[PDB]
């Protein structure tokens, strides 16, 4: 299958410099111009770059202009969006595509994965992970979770029992608490009648700060 | 090559 | 160059109707326009090409049109899983690629009181100075909903934050998590800590509290 997967994501420090990658399999990459789409935290989609088939046609936003440097390497199937003097509007997600060419019948439509930048002066910071544990808050079924706390930047991900369970979880989106760092909380409805039988495990992945937490939510005296 | 001409007026 | 203008800004519909999306162009772009689909948390998938042309594994209820600088994008059989965000993009000015703004589908569905489950602080939080008090909201639409805290019968503000999943693909239900951040002194100088939720699906606003060491 086609493939487009981005590489390079990252904080970085306002005004420093940042690499992208993007690696494409399965389709013939050298006849295809490569785009970057960018996409703020809750915003829509804003189209950054563009590298032609061959390399030596180029253009770029004007509000990226003048810092971002674009290159392509056909014989490894890879492309390079090189990122300076990096500032707050620059943190996104950033989309490396084709998106139809410039030909009378439109060339298919790629979009690869996507990568977080975050451009920030904060440090990276591992996950505080604290149990949200089961209770007389309960509805015939139980409520558990876990809640990741002061962690930066994102992404975490979440899975239960290793991803076994999966039914009646919801990752809450993060949130950038007033301290600069983000919050997150995961919750999975579960029945009650297994709560002293059956062991629950949050498997919280860190990537950014090199954290893998797995915590045990235990259910309550209560 | 044909194609990089016209991408040039393009661009 | 060519600006794309996208209305409406959000649609809300029941399933089974149908949406016509609206995306207009500052300047004539031909029949080179297409229509992309994000359900967010996933990137953004290519969905009508050429401004009428359907893309692989795309169902027949989705159906473009227009030419020119006036365009429509029609789901037929609004299903819950259309529950997305829709953009339109340009490539007459190849060099020069261009989106709109998006357009929101929201899949209306019959009204869902929230489950409001409380989390009291963890012991070990409490000992780093912190108390963190999660009250959960649960499979519950519409999505307005009113979660305010309260301390020993005093209202909250400036100490909670809100999350709130995107709208299910399937059940078309939201879920909001609201979290009371405290000073591990001022947790333990107060017994009662109450979530007190106002939705369309409640008959009276619902209060939901429990009492510290007890």
């Amino acid at each position: 299958q086609v493939q487009l997967v981005e590489s390079g994501g990252g904080v970085v420090h306002p005004g420093g410099s940042l690499r992208l990658s993007c690696a494409a399999s399965g389709f013939t990459f050298s006849d295809f111009a490569m785009n970057w789409v960018r996409q703020a935290p809750g915003e829509g989609l804003q189209w950054v770059a563009i590298i032609s088939y061959d390399g030596r046609n180029k253009h770029f936003a004007a509000s990226v202009r003048g810092r971002f440097t674009i290159s392509r390497d056909n014989s490894k199937n890879t492309m390079f969006l090189q990122m300076s003097s990096l500032r707050a509007e620059d943190t996104a997600i950033y989309y490396c595509a084709t998106l139809g060419g410039w030909f009378e019948e439109a060339s298919p439509t790629y979009w690869g994965r996507g990568t977080l930048v975050t451009v920030s002066s904060a440090s990276t910071k591992g996950p505080s992970v604290f149990p949200l544990a089961p209770s007389s808050k309960s509805t015939s079924t139980a409520a558990l979770g876990c809640l990741v706390k002061d962690y930066f930047p994102e992404p975490v991900t979440v899975s239960w029992n290793s991803g076994a369970l999966t039914s009646g979880v919801h990752t809450f989106p993060a949130v950038l608490q007033s301290s600069g760092l983000y919050s997150l909380s995961s919750v999975v409805t579960v029945p009650s009648s297994s709560l002293g039988t059956q062991t629950y495990i949050c498997n919280v992945n860190h990537k950014p700060s090199n954290t893998k937490v797995d915590k045990k939510v235990e259910p309550k005296s209560c | 090559s044909k194609r990089s001409f016209i991408e040039d007026l393009l661009f | 160059e060519v600006v794309l203008t996208q209305s409406p800004a959000i649609v809300s519909l029941s399933p089974g109707e149908r949406a016509t999306l609206s995306c207009r162009a500052s300047q004539s772009v031909g029949s080179r326009l297409a229509w992309h689909q994000q359900k967010p948390g996933l990137a953004p998938r290519v969905l009508i090409y050429d401004a009428s042309n359907r893309a692989t594994g795309i169902p027949a209820r989705f159906s473009g049109s227009g030419s020119g600088t006036d365009f429509t994008l029609t789901i037929s059989s609004i299903e819950p899983e259309d529950s997305a965000v829709y953009y339109c993009q340009q490539r007459g000015d190849w060099p020069l690629i261009t989106f709109g703004q998006g357009t929101r589908l929201e899949i209306k569905r019959t009204v869902a009181a929230p489950s409001v489950f409380i989390f009291p602080p963890s012991d070990e939080q409490l000992k780093s100075g912190t108390a963190s008090v999660v009250c959960l909201l649960n499979n519950f639409y519409p999505r307005e909903a009113k979660v305010q805290w309260k301390v020993d019968n005093a209202l909250q503000s400036g100490n909670s934050q809100e999350s709130v999943t995107e709208q299910d693909s399937k059940d078309s239900t939201y879920s909001l998590s609201s979290t009371l951040t405290l000073s591990k002194a001022d947790y333990e100088k107060h017994k009662v800590y109450a979530c007190e939720v106002t939705h369309q699906g409640l008959s009276s606003p619902v209060t939901k509290s429990f009492n510290r060491g007890e």
